[PDB]
């Protein structure tokens, strides 16, 4: 018996492979880099073993088959479908987006059938069960009827409470579904997520040995947010013209003073790889902290429960 | 891997082993058997690429498809280099008793996988080598991408470094437990090497030529005695010659031939070439980002009785060298040039003066390659540097020995015993004379007998 | 370009005379180092690739460092090396000279920190070859000396320098080797001692020998070696694979 | 450690003390006793390496018993050099009472691990030394890689520096608490030293050599009188010499020999080496983040009659120094070089001109090491700097004394009494003459008697 790896940790590693492979590095060199940039041993250890099979000439799909407890049949088949069709790059991008959506969805049920499914049944009916069970403590409560009425009339009068229960359900479903003119002012710009991804990708390609300009040309093709893609094309154009990396960044609001000042050190130090790796880890942890997706649950959780109980009493 | 029935593989002793560039790689013991080959062609419907293999190795691979190994691998107490090889081996034997309950002594492969030039250029390319007599030849050893990658990490790791796509090239050194070294260049993936991963190994197996080379008629015994002397009282010498003429060999010969057991010697090379059978010796090699001058500069700093510079090529080190000579160390080195304006020109052009070099340089040998149709001859064409001249042409040189090629003879050309007198007293000078006329091929033994 | 690499079959194109190509064939066998100089698009890279491709390099370890692939060679003992992100040309040459190349090919010298490694490789006694953007002798030498190699090291250890051209006569497109044997340095000097073997007259589209003598190209370790050079001089099928295939023999 | 029965160890007075390179190290008092040795060989079944020890020391070790050490190590209050050795030792004794409840006085090893030339070349190579009478000899001390590495860090740290694969070579100095010094070259790993880590130590041993060293034939009494003079009227001097010719010793000798009781002297060193038996003296040492120039710059600021700079190595301080010479202080210092282009080159390359140095530098001594087989000789090879020349070659130098090595003699070479005249007058010049011919080994006493 062996377990997989965390949702976070699959995420980081699938993202960073998709990024390196779409950069045109050799698959074995992609594998080496993410292993060598890893913080947990179990990841660095596996990825050396996956790479060891790839250097014997096996496909990535067949190399991941050595860890079926970590990469399930659906993951390998996605890889292998990409390898068979000549689309390994775009299926890894798909898998990275998949792993990101999976981790975010995990944090965000749990915060405040897997665990998400069992916890989501369990939260969706907790209250409405409470409710039915206070309303089953005997007869002649607030709002009931006597049991001798005809059933249809008894059930229709309680319709109030059947309704307050369904509304309670709809609410906890909404919290679980949501929760996992200046025209340019209205466009979605770069977020925290998109800066964290950028920084990880660049930290990744620099630590591997790619120059800054080669890493930026790859990244400018793999950036999801259009306004950031436009930002990064401008940063790369500025750097390729001979402007200093920290100065192309300083023109764009999305990079704080600390980010620019830290990058500006990294330029003079030949340590940009790592400046970016520490920036990226800082951002990835700020991202996963960012907490209102769990407090607003609980607001609607007990607020609806209490609204039911109040409802019939009155 | 895939064949027709396992039975057919065993009967015909053949085994497919890969599929590449629309062809099935077939390892075959009897490649002259057109019946078997045509049977495989028809049954597979695939075009074949035939590879000859030893019958029992093919049979072994058929039955395995490296198992006993697949388990002995998960034994951390084996790979550990901290453990002496003598004991480690024992574990592998006893652990192997698991299967059949004996000790196998000397599993060739199980050991082969746990415990002068090799060129390994790419994927599915036969290795080439430089043989001590045969030179560049092709070899029966090829590795496909997986095996290449595995070798590549193996060699990288044993040399103490971590090659990866992030750090794809690697220039290290393997330390064979027998204190023997080897220079390893190495590349992972295809990022710098499109032809795939690759490695090269320049083995330090030298067997440095000895003074036994008055066999080869290169230097006369008399002159070698004069140099033996010279090197004992710390006369500094440079070996000059065109390329392929003898410089390094001759140098290494002169140091190797002397008993250097009682003096601290002390060498700076861009790569190893010098072998010496002597104990008081520090060997220093240029590493990434170090100039020759860094190592000499910091080395002269300790107390070398003798300093050997492989060959002067940045003259910022040259300068340190001739400075070492003027302290009064015994310095020796090599220089690419064919006569006296060749060197002096060559030496003066990064800023040492001929007063410092010629004044503190004692002897300059000039080496050659003479051939007469097919004899290949390396001879010391000729030089005693007396000093400088005030108001001059400078470099005062007294030519002791010339080499006449017409008769293949070394002539003395106006050298007198009064020249090589340069001794501190009468007893010293007498010792030089005795070594002059009074003073077994292997270097170890020769050093061993000059030692005495 | 259009490529798949031009061969010595290009005495068809009148670029280099067969005699000179034999002299280079020789030259490249005893490891005389050569740089192909020429203005932009005179044929430097093509000519280079032609000279290496035309030789049998099956018995020698060759060994190339390029910023991107351009060099095709039909030879087995060969290591092809390409600049990657964040590597200087010098990183790859520096670490490559380290192994045992009989022949080193540098696509084109453009950081002269690599240039320096290259001419160092020439002085250990490798056979080095490369390309340089320039149109005559002050062009190159100037160009070579300006990141700190001296002409004693380059000119002293550089053997031959070809100069390539584009000649146009209305609509013919002609690429010719305009001309150079580097003898060495001079003590107290102007330095670069150069003996011009072949010039190209454009008026008649002819290659003339200009004061070269057989006593010049003598530079041989001996009699038998020198004799081999002579035979290749006068004694020594368009595709590269086949041409290599037939120089191999 | 392990033996057969404790009784057998005590009866035969032998004790195993380690196991290394498949052999049992056995400390043995009677190594001629083949019966006892063969008994140990048979009973242990191990191959032996015999080490002779004094009988009572072996007995003491048997009863006392790398373990007691394995625990006393985790005692930070021991390694701390800030603590006086007198007290530190006490802790080690009392802490050792833990095992058997006594005080052991003088654990040789426990102390040996807590509190003229040594050559340590590589892994598993016997150390060599230069003995005061025997010269180059082999030694019974070898360290394998682990022990080498440990020594190497030990020596590195005690000298105040941090050797590592990032900074593999190290040229520092150990300050023995007896104020004594030693030059230490050192290399970690094998990156510069393929033969492994290595170290060299050229021992000083000090308490500082005096003018009593016309015993050692280094400088003639006449010249020392001339320098005595010279230093009294504030002629500035630099001691040049190749590595370990005696620069610092000679310097310290010249300052120490003079009565400096009536003049404010004033020294800036990277570490202490200078001992002076004089009262008006300010000793200044480079600290973290200070350049030599910071201390000289701010020091010249007060009123030193005499300024001593240990050795000029950042020439931004050199510049301050020669500036101090031109205001008219008496400055003195050391420089690594072997002759005149050596220094002048060396001095001019951070931007002092020879008008400023040579014009304001008065005398330059050149020191040497002369070897005649096993004598170790340090001599002043030779220099009066007259000044500069307008339109020139510059540095006008009049060589007063040369040293002939052939006869080991100091010759006067064209110096006249009219040269050293440089006096403000007749009475001053007369005083110089008297000191010339008119003008007890310990420094304290010698200073004491030059004082008078």
């Amino acid at each position: 018996g062996f377990g997989g790896v965390e949702g976070k940790d699959i995420l980081v590693f699938t993202r960073q492979f998709a990024t390196m492979i779409d950069a045109g590095l050799p698959l074995v060199q992609c594998l080496d880099i993410l292993a060598s940039q890893m913080d947990n041993p179990s990841f660095k250890k596996v990825l050396f073993a996956i790479k060891s099979k790839v250097e014997q000439g096996s496909t990535f799909a067949d190399a991941l088959k050595e860890h079926p407890k970590v990469f399930d049949e659906l993951y390998v088949q996605l890889c292998a479908a990409g390898e068979v069709g000549g689309i390994l790059d775009a299926i890894l991008n798909r898998l990275a987006a998949y792993r990101e959506k999976n981790e975010k969805l995990k944090s965000k049920v749990k915060s405040a059938l897997v665990a998400i499914g069992v916890t989501a049944v369990l939260l969706l009916k907790v209250t409405p069960v409470f409710e039915k069970m206070f309303a089953d403590f005997g007869s002649e409560l607030p709002g009931p009827t006597q049991m001798i009425v005809n059933f249809s009339h008894m059930a229709q009068e309680y319709f109030f409470h059947v309704a307050g229960s369904i509304v309670a359900v709809v609410m906890s479903f909404t919290w679980s579904y949501r929760q996992p003119l200046f025209m340019p002012v209205f466009g979605p710009v770069l977020r925290k997520v998109a800066v964290a991804r950028f920084t990880r990708t660049l930290g990744t390609m620099i630590s591997s040995g790619v120059p800054i300009l080669d890493a930026l040309d790859v990244t400018a093709k793999t950036a999801g947010n259009r306004t950031v893609e436009d930002a990064i094309i401008y940063v790369r154009g500025k750097i390729a013209e001979g402007k200093n990396i920290a100065g192309p960044l300083a023109e764009t609001k999305v990079f704080p003073s600390m980010v620019v000042q830290m990058i500006g050190v990294g330029e003079a130090t030949g340590a940009m790889d790592t400046m970016l790796n520490k920036i990226a880890d800082f951002y990835d942890d700020e991202v996963d902290a960012a907490a209102m997706i769990e407090p607003v649950l609980m607001v609607f959780l007990g607020g609806v429960v209490g609204g039911f109980l109040i409802g019939m009493y009155l | 891997i895939k064949l027709v029935p396992k039975e057919v593989a065993e009967k015909h002793l053949v085994v497919p082993v890969n599929r590449a560039g629309p062809s099935l790689i077939v390892a075959m013991c009897d490649p002259s058997n057109i019946f078997a080959v045509d049977d495989l062609k028809f049954l597979t419907g695939y075009n074949i690429e035939t590879v000859v293999a030893s019958e029992v190795s093919i049979r072994e691979a058929i039955e395995r498809y490296k198992g006993p190994s697949l388990e002995d691998i998960v034994g951390d107490v084996g790979d550990d280099i901290e453990v002496t090889k003598e004991e480690t081996e024992n574990i592998d034997e006893m652990a192997k008793a698991a299967d059949d309950a004996p000790v196998v002594k000397l599993v060739n492969l199980i050991l082969m996988d746990a415990i002068s030039d090799i060129h390994v250029e790419p994927y599915e390319k036969d290795f080439r080598v430089r043989f001590r007599i045969d030179g560049v030849m092709y070899e029966v050893m090829r590795p496909p991408m997986k095996l290449r990658n595995a070798i590549t990490s193996r060699l990288k790791i044993m040399a103490s470094l971590d090659i990866s796509e992030r750090r794809l090239p690697q220039d290290g050194r393997i330390k064979i437990k027998m204190g023997g070294g080897k220079e390893m260049d190495f590349r992972v993936s295809v990022c710098p090497t499109l032809f795939g991963e690759k490695v090269v190994m320049r083995l330090l197996d030298k067997s440095n030529l000895q003074l036994d080379m008055t066999k080869l008629g290169f230097d006369a015994q008399p002159l070698a005695w004069f140099k033996e002397a010279i090197d004992r009282p710390y006369g500094m010498v440079l070996v000059t010659g065109p390329t392929g003429s003898g410089k390094t060999t001759t140098l290494y010969s002169a140091l190797s031939s002397l008993n250097g057991l009682d003096t601290n010697i002390c060498t700076a090379e861009d790569p190893v070439e010098f072998n010496f059978a002597g104990i008081n010796q520090v060997q220093m090699h240029d590493d990434i980002g170090l100039n020759f001058a860094a190592a000499l500069r910091s080395f002269l700093r300790q107390d070398p009785d003798i300093i050997m510079i492989g060959e002067i090529r940045d003259f910022e080190t040259a300068e340190i060298g001739v400075k070492a000579a003027l302290t009064g160390h015994l310095v020796l080195s090599t220089l690419h040039t064919n006569d006296a304006p060749g060197t002096v020109s060559r030496l003066l052009n990064m800023g040492i003066e001929p007063f410092l070099v010629t004044a503190s340089l004692n002897l300059i040998l000039a080496q050659r390659l003479a051939r007469r149709l097919c004899p290949a001859c390396k001879k010391p064409a000729e030089c005693r540097d007396c000093n400088d001249r005030g108001y001059r042409g400078r470099v005062a040189i007294y030519e002791v020995m010339p080499f006449w090629d017409g008769l293949k003879e070394l002539v003395i050309n106006g050298a007198s015993a009064a020249e090589l007198k340069q001794e501190a007293i009468r007893l010293g000078m007498s010792s030089l004379r005795m070594s002059g006329l009074r003073k077994a091929t292997t270097l170890e033994e020769v050093v061993g007998n000059t030692a005495p």
